[PDB]
């Protein structure tokens, strides 16, 4: 056999983890991301790039450790250890933010690998793709918010930083300059994800709830086998409870399975071509009519033009320290408050 | 292959895991990022 | 029957068919463009160049026109503002014109083909089964459209035989239609060197045709044909979709940052250009010269171009849109009307101020002015009862130079509040906002809704390069996979390979 | 013609809700 | 209010366009033998 | 019989290796004062 | 003229036109505002 | 089925595994410790020292703002340091 | 002219072929060593 | 089916169906071509991202003039 | 010119209904075995 | 639940089909002028 | 909007023509 063969032979042997060619992409990439998130938020600071202290060893905890991305003067560098910018110093790199980038690219890569591991796999035992298809749901999603957006900003800063706060100030940073929530694309990414969790909780707990008995103990799960022919729960049992509570109910086992694949990837593809529009400023930030209508009645307040004003007062108290390139100073008198707070 | 008993195995194993955690609230209230 | 997404599909073994559909859709792209044109041409003020151009009306085919020489209209005008201009058919009158007449070509070949669909080119000579040699294709196809690239660089952008492509100065202030020449050397890879663009085409349209003699004469090695399954046309439609989505990201990448293909004076300025104060810093070199040479501060803002100095304002910033904020630019702040010259701030001591700039992020932001070394000087207090820098008490005046306010003072606190407003945005100008019922709400540009709807169809189209490289792929399971599917195939150490049955333990 | 405009698509809504429940098609067991 | 004149043909042709294609398939479903 | 290096050898060290070094990293981290 | 034997009959069923009528009705209800402005 | 390697509860609960484990396994965590006990772990990764996030009279933080420049800033901000 | 940033290149681009070579010769020597039996 | 002129111009054009070639055929030339295309796009997307500084190339709107 | 703001979507209507009423007898009834 | 015997099928020819778009579309273009005032 | 009405729907009209006369159901003789 030719040296391919033999290699091909070698990468798909049945072993506790799979490897296949998808592996030679996807273990290296992954390992690398995983584990610059952990040497990141183990170790490396904040300080040059954001003014935060952002690591176990500088006092943070689990909930405020992260890798941040660069500054904003880097604009959209690559930021390679042999580049320009760190000149092959690991430390200095590590100051820059080279981590970001580092941790951003090996893990869109990583995703490449892994849908590819799906497709091979799939390949391999012989069953149809659609689990690649649906993986391409967390791939728009990654892609849209971690680099379509930044590269439509300034620069990698107003890219997520990889922490848990640092997500929770991401969200906060969009609600204030984006009224993002108000944006009928993320509307629909709710839909599709709370959509999902209903889904998944109203068919376990249907299943489970009209099963047959197939054996004597109490405990159910013992009573299937998994090379059973036999349904183990009752579909027309389960249509007729929700036929006469809900009005509506499944009769199609494929057609329920399918809409529970289409709903939450749908909904997570329209939450990233929303975020493609932000990474524009193309927002969906305000509604013209109730802007002049309130303009000129000054007794005219729905919970739109509140939320407004909400916006404004975190756009004011966050930007400077939020924004540090930027040197702004505000003096007290400039900021907008309300009575007595 | 069963010297060991697989319970004493993962008690002994809960138990490091429960004071790494332990230490690492201690932590909280200690030294850096204890606010003090 | 067929599920409703699945119609077209009668299509996927009927050569003729598939290419009348191809001919029909094709007709509708022209027709759009010839339509879009021709209201685009109903709606366009060509009076302006300078405070009213294209990119202020919301003109969103007119630049591509205008990018490879159509400049000119049978009504008289031209884009750069020339007079007594005449081009001939080639205006955009008859661009619009010719792409209706071939819409209506293409409609009446898409029913030719669907009729006459049976065609004996068609058929595998060998079976009589419908059949198309999808690599050979390949290589026909290449060659041509090398052909086509080596033409389009080596005459028409080089001006042997076209009229070349739009090239401007740095500061976007006169753009016009020249020939180019290629640039070999590193430049060439400069995405803001014109030359470059003429030297890609023409080395890739030689290699184009190189390549395509190859693909003509040379056939796949049994290994890539039956690895990306050449039978089946649907691996052409994955991989095109894949170099379709590529493409996309490029233009739209191009469009966001600029290039020498995406001229300011065609789509309007990048938000890069207000982030960096690009245009500021060249106003303040200007004057800078002026007033080394020895001109009056009046005169030497009075030498700087309107244009320039609308360029130096962030209504025309692409940034500062909104999704369902719909129309030109006008229709927001207005149409520009004239430069209402340099604003300077003073306070009581004589000591000038600076209004500091609203960034590209915020929808609002306050008023606030410091001295040269960023001290706070002034501002516009949100709560008053503790304020220490108001107008007010800082005896603020505003002076202009240059524009309609040359050598004009004001020290009326509102009036001159009300100029600091204005001054967050940059250069201040005087618009109409009775003729179109402008809101007063910045609306974004051809550049920003050319970014944004390229770079969304680009991630669906990654999308459809993984639906259809998955149907090509696993074509074979499509309606299911194999009832009599051993469960030893799927068992764990059963084979040594997975999925080799050759491997058995 | 706003109001008007979003009144009726909830109507339609609801008229939708009526039929889907009490004009489906029954389900039938093989 | 004043709102976008056009919002009421986008939102009617929305709204009638896909209704009336779907109308069409399940009505031809309908009356095949 | 047993092989005992395998590619699920090189996995788990990898995860566990560094694991452990980080955790002792961080156990003396709790004892730094400012 | 041979007919065509690539043609095939295309079908929507009943639930499919109701899911399809929720679908276009609730987007239109979503957007709706936004037309409106 | 299984894939041959042998099983994770024979391993660990076989004597050589625990020979060989109660010696690696505090060695590395000792390995942790000590690079953070000693200060490595501060120069390897370029991490302000709990008293090396400012000058003595400094309040501003050390902010790299030019991108060809940010390796000298950054050497500046520390030599500014001492 | 070799600016410091192409010096710089050059070390990623063989950086990367030697990381990209050493992986595939490891792995074709390992599924040379280690066969399938048919 | 149909024959026509032009058909019987363009039929040798169509009627290589499913013919290939031996094995790998030029399939490592096709490798190394596609490596040069990797390396070229990797230099091109440097110089435009500014981690790749050439002298004489200026990644600006001052490439104008 | 100043014309009936409404005159756009009664137009539209005007077509779009009756037409697509047309549209789909016609379609149902070639459907029909 | 019996059928109802009363059920006809309805039809419209492809000619009934062009003659009325002709009908609807001629009226159109003549109202609208007046429509649109 | 109003020219643009008049001529698209004049535009259907032409179209309409040309289905009516090369897409016509042919006559055949019993
Ligand atoms: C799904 C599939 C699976 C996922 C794929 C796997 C992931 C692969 C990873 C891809 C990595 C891509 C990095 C792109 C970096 C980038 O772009 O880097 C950015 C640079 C442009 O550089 C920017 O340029 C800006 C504009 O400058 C210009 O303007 C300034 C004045 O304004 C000055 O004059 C300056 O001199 C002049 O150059 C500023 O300088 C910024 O600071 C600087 O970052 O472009 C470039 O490298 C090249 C840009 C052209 C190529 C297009 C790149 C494709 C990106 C598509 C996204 C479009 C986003 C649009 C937003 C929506
Ligand atoms: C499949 C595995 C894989 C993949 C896809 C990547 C991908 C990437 N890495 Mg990661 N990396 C990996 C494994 C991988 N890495 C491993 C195993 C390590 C540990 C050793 C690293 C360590 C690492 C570091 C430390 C850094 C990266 C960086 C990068 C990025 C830039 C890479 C680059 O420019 O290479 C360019 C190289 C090539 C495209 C290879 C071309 C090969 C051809 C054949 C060479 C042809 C010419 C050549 C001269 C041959 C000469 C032959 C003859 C003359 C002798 C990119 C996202 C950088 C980064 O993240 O920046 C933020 C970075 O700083 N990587
Ligand atoms: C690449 C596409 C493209 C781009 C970038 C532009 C760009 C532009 N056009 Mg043009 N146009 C285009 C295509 C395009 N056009 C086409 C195809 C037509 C024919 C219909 C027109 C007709 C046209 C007219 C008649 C006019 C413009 C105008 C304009 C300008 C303003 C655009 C605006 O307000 O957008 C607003 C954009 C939106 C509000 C976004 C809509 C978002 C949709 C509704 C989301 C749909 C979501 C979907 C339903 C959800 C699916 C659910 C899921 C479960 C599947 C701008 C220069 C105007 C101008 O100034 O001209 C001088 C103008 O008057 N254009
Ligand atoms: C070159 C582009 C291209 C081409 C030629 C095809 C061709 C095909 N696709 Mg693929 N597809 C593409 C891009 C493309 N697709 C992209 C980008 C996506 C992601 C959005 C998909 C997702 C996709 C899926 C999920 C499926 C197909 C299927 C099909 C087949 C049947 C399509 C059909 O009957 O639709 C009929 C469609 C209609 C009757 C109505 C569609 C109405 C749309 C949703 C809204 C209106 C769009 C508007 C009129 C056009 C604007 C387009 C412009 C903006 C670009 C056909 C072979 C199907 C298949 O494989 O069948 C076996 C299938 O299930 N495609
Ligand atoms: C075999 C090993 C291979 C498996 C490992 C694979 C790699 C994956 C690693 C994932 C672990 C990530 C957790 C690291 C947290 C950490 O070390 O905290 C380390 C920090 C250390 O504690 C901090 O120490 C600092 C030292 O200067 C200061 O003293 C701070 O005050 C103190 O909080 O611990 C905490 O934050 C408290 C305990 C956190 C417990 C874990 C949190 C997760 C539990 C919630 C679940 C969230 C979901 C987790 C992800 C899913
Ligand atoms: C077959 C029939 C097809 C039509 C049936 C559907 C009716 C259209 C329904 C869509 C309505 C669109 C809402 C726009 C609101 C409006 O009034 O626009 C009206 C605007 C025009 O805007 C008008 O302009 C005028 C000056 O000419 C005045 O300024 C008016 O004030 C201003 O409203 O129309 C457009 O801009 C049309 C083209 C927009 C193209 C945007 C490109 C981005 C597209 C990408 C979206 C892809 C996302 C897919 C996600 C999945
Ligand atoms: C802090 C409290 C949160 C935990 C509460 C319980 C969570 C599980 C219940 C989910 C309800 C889902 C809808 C019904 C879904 C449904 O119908 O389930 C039915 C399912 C199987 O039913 P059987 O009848 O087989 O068994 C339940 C009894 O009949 C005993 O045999 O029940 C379980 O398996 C119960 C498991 C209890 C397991 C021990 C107690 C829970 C401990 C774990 C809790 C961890 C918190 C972390
Ligand atoms: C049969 C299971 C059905 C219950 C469903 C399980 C609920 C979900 C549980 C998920 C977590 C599993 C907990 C183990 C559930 C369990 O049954 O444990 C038992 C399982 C097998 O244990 P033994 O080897 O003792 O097996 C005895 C056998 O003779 C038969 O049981 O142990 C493991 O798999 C743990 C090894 C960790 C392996 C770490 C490897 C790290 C490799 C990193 C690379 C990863 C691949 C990356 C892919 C890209
Ligand atoms: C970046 C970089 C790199 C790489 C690195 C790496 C690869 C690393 C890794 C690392 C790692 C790999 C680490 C790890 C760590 C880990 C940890 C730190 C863990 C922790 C854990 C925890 C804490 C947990 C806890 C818990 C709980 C709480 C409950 C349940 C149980 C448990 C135990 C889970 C290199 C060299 C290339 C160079 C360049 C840069
Ligand atoms: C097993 C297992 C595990 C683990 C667990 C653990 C870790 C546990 C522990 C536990 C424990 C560890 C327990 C203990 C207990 C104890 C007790 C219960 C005691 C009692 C005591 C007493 C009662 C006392 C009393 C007193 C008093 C009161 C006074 C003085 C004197 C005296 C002290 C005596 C896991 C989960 C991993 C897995 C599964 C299995
Ligand atoms: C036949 C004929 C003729 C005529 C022709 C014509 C007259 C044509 C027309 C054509 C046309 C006039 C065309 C048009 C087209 C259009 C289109 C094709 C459209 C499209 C649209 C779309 C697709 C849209 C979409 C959308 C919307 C609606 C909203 C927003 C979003 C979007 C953009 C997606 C002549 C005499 C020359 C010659 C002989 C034959
Ligand atoms: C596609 C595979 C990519 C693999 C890339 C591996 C990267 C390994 C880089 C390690 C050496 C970095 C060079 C350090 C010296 C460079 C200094 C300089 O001249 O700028
Ligand atoms: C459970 C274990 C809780 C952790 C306690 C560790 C205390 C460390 C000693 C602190 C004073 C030295
Ligand atoms: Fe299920």
């Amino acid at each position: 056999r030719g040296w391919f063969d033999i290699l091909d032979d070698w990468l798909k042997r049945d072993r506790f983890v799979f490897v296949g060619w998808s592996g030679i992409l996807l273990f290296p990439c992954a390992y690398l991301a995983l584990g610059g998130w952990l040497t990141g938020t183990t170790f490396v600071t904040s300080w040059y790039t954001h003014g935060l202290a952002s690591s176990y060893l500088e006092g943070c905890n689990f909930l405020t450790v992260a890798v941040s991305t660069p500054a904003n003067s880097m604009g959209h560098s690559l930021l390679l250890l042999w580049g320009p910018e760190a000149q092959g110093d690991f430390t200095r790199w590590c100051q820059l933010g080279g981590l970001w980038t580092f941790i951003a690219l090996h893990g869109a890569f990583g995703l490449i690998g892994f849908m590819l591991r799906q497709f091979e796999i799939a390949r391999l035992v012989g069953v149809r793709p659609y689990n690649a298809i649906a993986f391409s749901a967390p791939i728009a999603v990654f892609v849209s918010v971690f680099l379509i957006y930044p590269l439509g900003q300034s620069s990698w800063f107003f890219a997520p930083s990889f922490g848990v706060a640092a997500i929770f100030r991401f969200l906060l940073f969009f609600q204030g300059f984006h009224n993002w929530t108000l944006n009928p694309f993320h509307m629909m990414g709710v839909a599709g994800v709370l959509g999902g969790a209903l889904l998944c909780a109203i068919h376990g707990a249907t299943v489970e709830n009209t099963l047959f008995q197939d054996g004597e103990g109490a405990s159910t799960f013992r009573a299937f086998n998994p090379t059973q022919a036999e349904e183990t729960y009752s579909m027309v049992t389960a249509n007729r409870f929700w036929s006469q509570i809900f009005g509506i109910a499944f009769s199609n086992k494929r057609w329920l399975h399918f809409f529970m694949l289409f709903v939450p990837v749908t909904g997570l593809w329209m939450s990233a071509i929303g975020v493609v529009g932000l990474a524009l400023n193309l927002r969906s930030y305000d509604f013209i009519s109730q802007e002049i209508r309130a303009a000129e009645d000054p007794e005219f307040e729905t919970f739109y033009t509140k939320n407004l004003l909400l916006n404004e007062g975190i756009r004011a108290w966050m930007a400077p320290q939020d924004q540090p390139h930027e040197n702004f100073v505000f003096p007290e008198e400039v900021l907008p408050r309300g009575n007595a707070l | 292959g069963g010297r060991i008993p697989l319970w004493i195995v993962a008690t002994v194993a809960g138990m490091g895991v429960i004071v790494i955690v332990g230490l690492f609230f201690y932590g909280a209230y200690a030294g850096l990022g204890s606010s003090l | 029957g067929l599920p409703w997404y699945r119609v077209h599909t009668v299509l996927i073994n009927d050569p003729g068919r598939l290419i009348a559909a191809h001919l029909m859709h094709t007709a509708l792209v022209a027709g759009w463009a010839g339509s879009m044109a021709l209201y685009e041409l109903a709606t366009f003020d060509p009076s302006d160049p300078v405070l009213n151009p294209m990119w202020r009306q919301g003109m969103f085919v007119l630049p591509f026109m205008a990018r490879l020489g159509v400049t000119g209209s049978w009504s008289g005008w031209s884009i750069t503002g020339e007079t007594g201009i005449d081009p001939g058919f080639w205006s955009f009158e008859g661009v619009a014109l010719a792409h209706i007449v071939l819409s209506g070509l293409l409609f009446l070949a898409a029913c030719w083909h669907w009729v006459y669909w049976d065609l004996e080119l068609f058929r595998d000579p060998r079976t009589g089964e419908p059949a198309l040699d999808l690599p050979k294709m390949f290589g026909i196809h290449l060659f041509l459209a090398g052909l086509l690239c080596f033409g389009f660089g080596a005459f028409h952008l080089t001006g042997l035989f076209g009229p070349g492509m739009w090239v401007s100065d740095p500061y976007g202030l006169t753009g016009s239609v020249q020939p180019v020449a290629p640039e070999w050397g590193p430049d060439g890879f400069n995405p803001y060197n014109p030359g470059g663009v003429v030297a890609h085409h023409i080395a890739a349209g030689i290699v184009g045709i190189i390549a395509g003699l190859f693909h003509i004469l040379v056939r796949p090695p049994q290994r890539l044909y039956k690895a990306l399954r050449m039978g089946n046309i649907e691996t052409v439609l994955s991989s095109s979709i894949a170099a379709v989505f590529f493409a996309a990201f490029v233009v739209a990448g191009t469009m966001w940052y600029g290039s020498a293909t995406t001229p300011i004076e065609l789509f309007g300025p990048t938000r890069y250009q207000w982030d960096s104060s690009y245009f500021q810093q060249e106003i303040n070199r200007r004057v800078q010269a002026s007033l080394a040479s020895g001109a009056t501060l009046e005169e030497a803002w009075s030498a700087i171009p309107e244009k320039l100095a609308f360029y130096d304002y962030i209504g025309n910033n692409p940034a500062k849109g909104g999704l369902f904020r719909t129309g030109p630019m006008n229709k927001g702040d207005g149409i520009a009307q004239a430069w209402k010259g340099h604003a300077v701030f003073r306070n009581k001591e004589g000591e000038e101020l600076f209004v500091r700039r609203m960034p590209a992020f915020f929808e609002s932001f306050p008023v606030i002015l410091t001295d040269k070394n960023g001290v706070v000087k002034a501002d516009i207090p949100f709560r008053r009862a503790e304020s220490k820098y108001s107008f007010e008490q800082q005896g603020v005046t505003v002076s202009f130079y240059g524009g309609e306010l040359n050598g004009q003072t004001f020290t009326d606190p509102p009036t001159v509040k009300s100029y600091a407003r204005k001054a967050i945005f940059g250069e201040i100008f005087e618009f109409d906002t009775e003729t179109l019922n402008s809101d007063g709400i910045f609306r974004t540009s051809p550049r920003g809704w050319f970014t944004f709807a390229h770079a969304v169809f680009a991630l669906l189209f990654f999308f459809g390069h993984i639906w259809h490289g998955a149907r090509t792929l696993f074509r074979d399971v499509f309606s299911g996979i194999d009832p009599e599917l051993s469960p030893e195939q799927v068992e764990w150490g059963f084979y040594q390979k997975v999925g080799d049955v050759t491997t058995r333990r | 013609m706003e109001t008007i405009t979003y009144v009726f698509i909830f109507a339609c809504i609801i008229a939708l809700f009526f039929f889907a429940i009490f004009f489906r098609e029954p389900p039938r067991i093989t | 209010m004043e709102v976008n004149q056009l919002g009421l043909i986008a939102t009617a042709l929305f709204v009638l366009v896909p209704s009336v294609f779907l109308i069409i398939l399940y009505v031809q479903t309908e009356s095949q033998q | 019989s047993y092989p005992i290096f395998t590619v699920r050898w090189v996995a788990v060290h990898t995860l566990a290796v560094p694991t452990i070094f980080f955790l002792g990293a961080i156990a003396a981290m709790q004892f730094i004062q400012r | 003229m041979e007919p065509n034997p690539n043609r095939q009959p295309v079908e929507l069923n009943r639930t499919s036109l109701y899911l399809g009528l929720l679908l276009i009705l609730v987007l239109a209800l979503l957007f709706s505002s936004y037309f409106f402005n | 089925g299984t894939t041959g390697e042998r099983p994770f509860s024979d391993i660990i609960t076989s004597v050589r595994y625990w020979v060989i484990h109660s010696i690696t396994i505090p060695a590395l965590f000792i390995a942790g410790w000590l690079f953070v006990s000693t200060g490595l772990a501060y120069d390897v990764f370029g991490t302000p020292r709990p008293d090396s996030y400012y000058a003595q009279e400094q309040r501003s933080i050390p902010l790299v703002t030019d991108r060809f420049e940010a390796k000298q800033q950054v050497e500046t901000f520390l030599e500014q340091l001492k | 002219t070799i600016t410091p940033s192409l010096k710089g290149f050059f070390i990623g681009l063989l950086s990367g072929a030697v990381v990209l070579g050493l992986t595939f010769a490891v792995l074709i020597a390992i599924s040379q060593i280690d066969k399938v039996q048919r | 089916a149909r024959r026509t002129w032009l058909g019987d111009i363009l039929r040798p054009l169509n009627s290589e169906y499913g013919k290939v070639a031996p094995g790998w055929g030029t399939t490592p030339l096709m490798a190394v071509f596609m490596g040069l295309f990797l390396v070229c796009l990797l230099i091109i997307l440097e110089i435009y991202n500014s981690t790749l500084i050439l002298d004489g190339v200026n990644v600006s709107w001052k490439a104008l003039g």
